[PDB]
């Protein structure tokens, strides 16, 4: 192997890190391009977003890997933010370079990058401090919906999606809990909707459908007995196995399963339910028993989905046929089939009038990707809003809040005795990176569109004006209503300086090429 | 991984689509070149294609770029008909104009922006152009043979298009809309009959009925039944083993021919003389069904029994053990007709109403097929006709004068976009270009003086470019709907734009 | 782009190349060809007719010469070679004028052009000879067999072709009579004098021993059914493990079947026809030989063209199992002949058929293996040049001999026709004119000489005369014994036109992934 | 396109900073000395910035504009030739990044001096004046600036000298600008530097004539540049020889002409003539000139072309190129001509007091070994130059580089205040001084990054603090160790280096 050391591995570090930079800044902002990727598997593959861009590429150096695991935490806590953390990153070893070539060591810089970062955090406070009561909240929320929707491409008839965000992030949270919830909340996609028809689910859908049509399409409230019987082949792991031979042996099999199964139905209507929740579901000659002692049944739930169902309806847990009770039955409001919209989206709502823990967004497109994208844009939609919900500080987005930063970061840097200096303005141009970008995209020059916001934030010194990121010829960020949350810029600030300082930390690196995966 | 730079991308884009974009392109308009199809690389075969759907398909695609182009096109032609052509060649005209922009250097939103907008005023245009010719229901007859006859042509085809104009005028008029693949069910054999196509009254069914069940049922009453054995039934009594030695071979093919005669008494027990199920069976368990007095009829279509369905009141549906559950259909007789000079059992007792079958005749499979798809994109365009019954006059005409209104306001509105609304306009004069010369005229022109006649209001001439001339649309019926144009040129700018959006590929 | 220019003169270099080594037709010309294959096998090839449909290319331009051949002799079964050859001179024409600056698109147009003036013309030098008159079609046929091997044989052939023919016929010029219905046994034994014209319908097939129904009376058997008996389709318990147990399944199953097939007979069954697919083992191998003792005639494993003859002409239509007893749609028949001749041969003949009013057939014999081959191609050519009169009559010159006739004639109709097309035409005029000196050019040393001077011979003779191609010297070419059908050179235009004009049509690179 | 001059230009940049780069390590008192290669094989030992451009440069175009911004700078400071050369390459560096981003070199030419304009502002708030009337406030500036420079050792003696040449050439309180036209620099042979002197008149090199008269008091000066003999033959002279008789000949004329031109002199009254070499006049004659000092008129024969258009400003002693021009008016009034041997060895005409326009003062320039000659004459270059720049531009600012950080860092803020396409433009520039006094740093030993990102520090808080001092290395004010350099010598410095990168910005 070779030791790569200094020159050796911050060259490697400009060349890897770049190469993830060019598509993201490509893909930056509602103005945003979309990107046609094929996989060596002949497919091919519609992206916009940053994380989908990190998890489908490998390319070489561990430092593309970095940057993938930095994205994944910043989808859950703040949602978007995955196209702009990656290209500011690029930025800081750009100017770093620059410094290093005039003869500037990397502890120089990553200490500076750091210091800078803090004079940015502080400016960005500045702009709002409001923490305001749900029901307010929900006007500004819809308008900040739209920016987020809108950077996954399109967001014209996406304002239902929009609407149900509101609820979905209220029923799950509370206002000061300072929790995630996004692991009680289940992104469903089902392919032949609309993007125009978005529903809120305020139980669970299961994609299955009543055994029969004849069996009743209606559910009293609770009495759901979950179980785990079999009223068709439960694949024993159990081992060697005979087969029936002869008129005689198939008929006895076949009288004893369905005197089996009858008695199984009783047994279960008995104790109190209108509903079997069967982990291995209904056969042809299970739904003759089922429909003659008439109880409406799904069939088949998958192993863990069973638990999915229970802590999301608050029912109480009835593990098997062999552990029913009256006292332990699951909780509902109505169990229903429902059609959205189309009879190509089927799906069967165990939906709540009582206790919800959980809420299900159900988002529908009518192809492929046009749920993939949906999906992406929704969910990234609810988490930047649960910052927001928690505390209201909002700020507007397109690149006018890093202007004004880049001149509070450019002051301050010079006013420091330490060798840090140099670093510290050189930040103030890497902040100026994302309207930089975001230009490439709107089809204007990248240059003058900065110089542009800049004059605007010499006057006020904030952010509510600016140029286009919707396109629509207006000068503005608060008759376009682009706005990111508060947290969330000030995520991708703080986080990115933080990866690039491990980066520029490590100049030891052991590997016999350059890069090693 | 792989990382196609900013550039490459883009010029992998351009040629990867408008390689395949020159295929389609020569079909398209009136006659000029045509495709024949080289097949090496699966099977080695000539192929005589005319139609978009053979020509796109069956040549892969591995330029990255091509692949959504090729996919958005195809179902297009489902819905819309003759999407196939029509969508990937403006698709690839315009990656052309776009690859100038670039080197010149604009930026690709203001592409997509400029065409979008110039998309927004062709729409515009194409319903200023378009005007009814469907206010009296005899001339809106009249209205959709022209629509008919215009792509029906330009697609080989013998002499069965010359029925065909007539056929799906008749079929779409009656119905009112909607499908008309259960208006009409296009039954495909082979007869004695060159190129010709006429409409059957009942269902027609290819397979000679030998043995001992009689080729003439009288007094028909069907139950139907879409499923049944495929050739020997297996039941509650129809479960055993015999098999286990190697003489014990032959005895349980001797205990599948018991199972046949299971399946008879089945029927048996209703009473209902015709049984159809939709799978062949054999030669020798005919013999069994015959004798009994409950004839199976094997190899039925879905599609021949919802035509008798309908009129009868009967339903399309399995589930039998008595003939209360499934309601029957009915004909008189069930006779066999030798038409061509191949034997076929012909169901007659109802004509028409709700559904017809047409039996088309060759000597060739690949003649059928062919006309089927022509005729097919047809139907599509007079289904939309129906709706709105206004038509817009084409050949390349409607496509210039779309152009000259977006050329006009290309200078007039916006502020960058300017030299991208034009060469949204100069890529639909494209298509009037290039079959110019394959005509005989001219291309720059064509393209340059009629243009204006057309826009002042001489909508009626247009392009006649099977002949190289100038001729009237109105008269020779070179005029296709409004709808099936509007939707292709929605299709095509997105399609393009969302390739030209494309700066990186990366290969994972 | 470049893809469009750079393939059609490609494709068109490439076939026109093997279309020049390929013209040395006609008589004696070019050096013989031993060939070792791709594969590794030793092929020897005569015969340009033969090649032609035998050869195998896989250059998507040069296959369309392969399939030319066959196309031709499904409606004329003449000139076969002659249709390539001349396809080759409007590829020839192709060249010249992509130079010129005239586009792909308009020489398509114009050979259509070519095509509708030319057969025209041809229909108007022709001498009009009836179609169903035995005299004019004598000669015809003497015309045919005296260019082919047989000199001797000659004398045989004229006269059965006339009557073969003769049955099948529609008074009509319109399209009928075809080898669809005129229907050609081998048979091994006879000679070409006992050769036999039998105008019902006579089937091709190997009948088990000799000792058979030679003899009036047969109802005609289409089966589709195996029997049932021990050990086939019926019941046994008699299990076997050993050969005595074998031997006794096997007695009690050959036994219950001699007395199924007397049932058989109680039909009037002397022919009975087995499927060509089993539906277990179909009739057992024992059936077989005890349907013999009946007297009735036997094929398992059937050839395809029998059930299509049979179900088509007779009527014959498929029957119940026989335990079950045959359901009786069989059509009628008269006679069960197992043809022996010579000590050899083995067939089916069935006289007193029903027929639409078509379909005769034409045995072929011969005493050696190769005996047969000499009088089955002579006759083939022979039966189809009367044929060719039927489908549209009339006689003009053969050997290709107005195709360069045709030339003069049509250079005067293209100029004063005084369109775009006209060039492309005339020129066509010029390499119809290539093709004897083409032929002779191959073979020897010297070639520019006689090439020129065998154009000017026939020129010079008019309108009415010309250069010979089956005697050479300058006489009439119309009516002399070197003639050939109308439909022959018509339908070589025809059929070339189409297949060349493909060429220009395609555009850009295409190959199926 | 403007593809081939972006490439053309880049190449012109590599190459004029790679010339650059010596003269960065060769700056200021600290510099490092160059041994140099003619195309001569000579070593040249040089830490003058100037002459290394000029003596071989490379053969691309922005190289050339380097030779020509020092030499320019000679004229109009006399000073700052090393400098100059720094800011100006250093600007370059700052420029490919302005390209590559996508600002036209137009607007980079253009901001560049718009930053010259706005630079200039910040300096002279910074300035302090000082009498320009006062013989002590001028010497303390020249004294300093001294130090700085390569020579200093003999700089003691020459400098109030320097002071006192240029106090009687400033007559108002304006202190006119003072160029070297009027300031005349004259070497002799033999004699010390407390020898040198002052002399009112001119002092004029050479002198020719020991038939004449040696101290003549109310002198006439007389100026001569037409001939005292008739033309060439073939030798400055008319008379050659080829024959006995032949010399005869031309003795005739020659005779005649030699009286009248004498003659003609004396009657219109000189008793100073200035004659010139027997290569710059076309004739002249020792016969002649033996007749024209015996009349007792005082003659220096042999002097330059350059000191001929010296006196004739000077002195008013206009041309007299022919007969016809010698008129009163030509005349100047000498209050004394005078032989001086003494304080040098060898003889040169004094001529003390002048009627004059302007003031002319010359120093006679003096020393004992060649050598030392020539070391005191360039420091009397060195001396006044730094006056004259003073004089011209009254307030005084720092060396030390410490104001070159001080404008860098206000035209910093300033822009991004403005803002514009151009804000990019003017801190750019800005970050390109902050190299040169970095340069310096490193060449008084010291690390030169973390000495200027200090120095920066120090005048955003205080201003006026820290400066580049040569006792410490490094970082210690320049308040308590006064080290100046005059307004015109950094104003300098700066306009003219924005004007040759101006150029090469422009130039295709």
């Amino acid at each position: 192997k070779s030791r790569l050391m200094g020159l050796e591995a911050l060259k490697s570090h400009i060349m890897a890190a770049k190469a993830v930079a060019n598509t993201m800044r490509t893909s930056l902002g509602p103005n945003g391009l979309d990107k046609m990727m094929v996989d060596k598997d002949g497919d091919v593959t519609v992206t916009n977003d940053g994380a989908t861009i990190l998890s489908m590429m490998d390319v070489d150096h561990q430092i593309a890997k970095l940057m993938v695991e930095l994205s994944k935490s910043q989808d859950d806590e703040i949602g978007d933010g995955t196209t702009g953390v990656v290209v500011l990153a690029g930025a800081l070893l750009e100017e770093a370079e620059q410094l290093l070539d005039r003869g500037i060591h990397p502890i120089r810089i990553a200490d500076g990058y750091e210091q800078a970062a803090r004079v940015a955090i502080e400016h960005l406070d500045k702009i709002s401090d409001s923490v305001l009561v749900d029901i307010k909240d929900t006007e500004p929320l819809i308008q900040t919906a739209k920016t987020t929707l809108g950077s996954k491409v399109v967001n014209s008839c996406h304002r239902q999606m929009a609407e149900i965000a509101v609820n979905a992030v209220l029923t799950v949270a509370d206002m000061e809990r300072r929790d995630v919830d996004f692991e009680l909340i289940k992104v469903e996609g089902k392919v032949g909707g609309r993007l125009e028809d978005t529903k809120l689910i305020k139980g669970v859908i299961v994609d299955k459908d009543f055994s029969h049509p004849q069996m009743p399409k209606k559910v009293e409230d609770a009495k759901i007995a979950i179980l785990t019987c079999p009223f068709e082949p439960p694949k024993p792991k159990t081992k060697h196995k005979l087969d029936v031979t002869s008129v005689e042996d198939y008929k006895a099999l076949q009288k004893y399963e369905k005197e089996k199964f009858e008695e199984m139905i009783q047994q279960i209507k008995e104790t109190g339910a209108n509903l079997a929740i069967c982990q291995w579901g209904f056969d042809d000659e299970a739904n003759h028993l089922l429909l003659q002692n008439n109880l409406p049944a799904v069939r088949w739930v998958g192993g863990p989905e069973i638990e999915l169902i229970a802590i999301a309806t608050g029912g109480r847990i009835v593990p098997r046929f062999s552990e029913l009770t009256a006292e332990k039955l699951g909780f509902a409001g109505l169990v229903q089939e429902i059609s959205f919209g189309t009879t190509k989206d089927k799906m069967l709502v165990i939906e709540q009038c009582k206790n919800s823990r959980a809420v299900t967004i159900f988002i529908r497109g009518g192809n492929k990707m046009i749920i993939e994208e949906a999906k992406r844009s929704l969910h990234d939609a609810l988490c930047v809003i649960r910052n927001l919900i928690r505390d209201n500080r909002v700020v507007y987005g397109g690149g006018a809040a890093e202007i004004s930063c880049a001149l509070a970061v450019s002051q301050e840097a010079d006013k420091c005795p330490t060798l840090e200096q140099y670093a510290m303005r050189a930040f103030a141009d890497a902040l100026e990176v994302i309207p930089m970008a975001l230009s490439e995209n709107s089809g204007m020059n990248p240059i003058q569109t900065m110089t542009e916001v800049r004059a605007r934030q010499v006057k006020e010194m904030n952010p509510a004006l600016g140029i286009d990121c919707l396109h629509k010829g207006t000068n503005d960020m608060k008759q376009q209503h682009v706005i990111e949350t508060l947290i969330g810029k000030k995520q991708q600030i703080s986080l990115a300086t933080q990866m690039v300082r491990m980066i520029l930390k490590i100049d030891d690196i052991r590997k016999p090429g350059e890069s090693e995966e | 991984a792989d990382e196609e730079r900013a550039e490459t991308a883009r010029l992998t884009s351009f040629i990867g689509a408008i390689a395949i974009g020159d295929l389609v392109k020569s079909t398209l308009g009136p006659k000029g070149m045509d495709k024949i199809l080289l097949s090496s690389g699966r099977d080695a075969s000539l192929m005589v294609t005319n139609d978009g759907a053979t020509i796109l398909k069956n040549i892969g695609v591995d330029n990255p770029a091509a692949k959504v182009l090729v996919d958005m096109s195809r179902v297009q032609d489902d819905e819309v008909g003759d999407g196939t052509t029509s969508v990937t060649v403006l698709a690839a005209e315009l990656l052309r104009e776009a690859e100038s922009l670039i080197a010149k250097k604009i930026h690709p939103q203001t592409i997509i922006a400029g065409w979008r907008e110039a998309t927004k005023a062709a729409r515009e245009a194409l319903l200023s152009s378009a005007v009814d010719h469907g206010s009296d229901e005899v001339k809106f007859r009249q209205d959709l043979m022209n629509i008919a006859g215009t792509t029906l042509s330009s697609k080989l085809l013998t002499h069965h298009k010359d029925h065909f104009t007539k056929l799906a005028v008749e079929a779409v008029l009656r119905l009112k809309g909607s499908g008309n693949l259960e208006a009409i069910h296009i039954i495909k054999k082979l007869g004695g009959s060159l190129a010709d196509s006429y409409l059957d009254e009942g269902f027609l069914l290819d397979k000679k009925i030998g043995v001992n069940q009689p080729k003439r049922i009288e007094n028909a009453k069907i139950l139907i039944a879409n499923t049944g054995m495929d050739t020997d039934k297996i039941k509650i009594f129809g479960s055993r083993v015999r098999v286990d030695s190697t003489a014990k071979v032959a005895e349980i093919e001797h205990a599948e021919k018991e199972k046949m005669k299971e399946k008879v008494e089945r029927i048996l027990k209703h009473g209902i003389n015709c049984f159809i199920n939709r799978q062949l069976i054999y030669n020798y368990p005919e013999q069994l069904f015959g004798a009994a007095g409950v004839m199976a009829i094997e190899h039925a279509d879905f599609a021949g029994v919802e035509r008798l369905a309908l009129v009868t009141g009967g339903e399309i549906a399995s589930t039998f053990d008595h003939p209360e559950l499934v309601k029957l259909g009915s004909c008189k007789l069930i006779e066999e007709v030798m038409i061509g000079e191949d034997k076929l059992i012909h169901f007659s007792g109802v004509a028409l109403g709700e559904a017809c079958t047409i039996v088309l005749r060759g000597a060739t499979q690949q003649i059928l097929d062919e006309a089927e798809r022509s005729l097919h994109d047809a139907l599509c365009v007079l289904a939309q006709t129906v709706k709105d019954s206004r038509t817009v006059y084409g050949g390349g005409c409607s496509e210039m004068l779309m152009a000259h209104a977006v050329t006009q306001l290309a200078n007039r509105t916006p502020g960058k976009e300017a030299v991208a609304m034009e060469s949204y306009a100069k890529a639909l004069r494209m298509l009037p270009t290039i079959i110019a010369d394959n005509a005989g005229y001219d291309s720059a022109d064509l393209v340059a003086q009629l243009r204006a006649a057309h826009s002042e209001g001489n909508t009626t001439a247009g392009l006649d470019m099977r002949e190289g001339t100038i001729g009237d649309m109105a008269i020779l019926g070179i005029t296709e709907s409004f709808q099936v144009k509007r939707q292709v040129l929605l299709s095509a700018a997105e399609a393009a734009e969302v390739i030209l959006r494309v700066d990186n590929i990366i290969k994972a | 782009r470049d893809k469009p220019a750079q393939i059609r003169f490609s494709n068109i270099s490439a076939a026109k190349a093997v279309a020049d080594a390929i013209r040395t037709s006609l008589g004696p010309k070019g050096m013989d060809k031993m060939i070792q294959d791709g594969k590794g096998d030793v092929t020897i090839t005569n015969d340009g007719a033969t090649i032609l449909k035998q050869m195998q290319v896989l250059h998507p331009a040069a296959r369309m010469l392969v399939e030319l051949s066959k196309a031709q002799d499904i409606e004329a079964g003449d000139g076969t070679t002659s249709v390539v050859i001349i396809a080759g001179s409007l590829l020839d024409s192709c060249t010249k004028l992509l130079q010129k600056g005239i586009h792909p698109t308009i020489i398509s147009e114009s050979f259509q052009k070519a095509l509708e003036k030319g057969i025209e013309i041809l229909t108007d030098m022709s001498r009009p000879v009836e179609l169903s008159d035995r005299e004019t079609l004598l000669n015809s046929a003497t015309t045919s067999l005296n260019s082919k091997v047989v000199s001797q044989y000659s004398s045989l052939l004229s006269p059965m072709s006339v009557n073969a023919v003769m049955k099948v016929i529609d008074p009509a010029t319109a399209t009928s009579v075809d080898l669809r219905d005129i229907k050609i046994v081998k048979k091994l034994g006879g000679t070409i004098d006992d050769c036999e014209l039998v105008e019902g319908l006579v089937l091709t097939q190997k009948v088990s021993n000799s000792g058979i129904t030679r003899v009036e009376k047969a109802k005609i058997g289409l089966i589709q059914f195996c029997l049932s008996a021990p050990k086939t389709d019926m019941d046994n318990q008699i299990v076997v493990s050993d050969y005595a147990q074998m031997d006794r399944v096997l007695r009690e199953e050959r036994a219950y079947i001699l007395n199924l097939v007397k049932q058989i007979k109680k039909t009037g069954c002397n022919v009975l026809l087995i499927q060509k697919s089993i539906l277990r083992d179909a009739l057992s191998d024992l059936a077989l030989h005890f349907l013999n003792k009946m007297k009735i005639m036997v094929i398992k494993d059937i050839e395809r063209e029998d059930i299509e003859f049979i179900c088509k002409t007779i009527g014959t239509k498929p029957v119940a199992h026989i335990d079950q007893f045959t359901a009786d749609m069989l059509g009628s028949a008269e006679l069960a002949e197992e043809v022996n001749l010579n000590g050899s041969g083995k067939l089916l003949k069935i006289t007193g058929c029903a027929s639409p009013g078509k379909t005769v057939t034409i045995v072929v014999r011969g005493s050696n293996k190769l005996v047969i081959e000499e009088a089955e191609r002579s006759i083939h050519d022979a039966l189809c040049v009367i044929r060719c009169l039927v489908k549209k009559r009339a006689l003009i010159a053969g050997g290709g001999a107005p195709e360069i006739e045709l030339a003069l004639r049509l250079t005067e109709y293209s100029r004063t026709l005084s369109g775009m097309e006209s060039y492309c035409v005339r020129a066509f005029a010029d390499a119809m004119e290539v093709i004897p000196s083409t032929l002779a050019e191959n073979a020897g040393l010297n070639p520019i000489s006689t090439v020129t001077e065998l154009r000017n011979r026939h020129a010079q003779g008019e309108k009415t005369a010309g250069i010979n191609v089956r005697k050479g010297g300058i006489s009439n070419i119309l009516e002399e014994l070197v003639v050939q059908p109308l439909l022959v050179s018509v339908s070589a235009l025809t059929l070339a036109t189409e297949t060349v004009r493909s060429i220009l049509k395609i555009d850009d690179v295409v190959n199926t992934r």
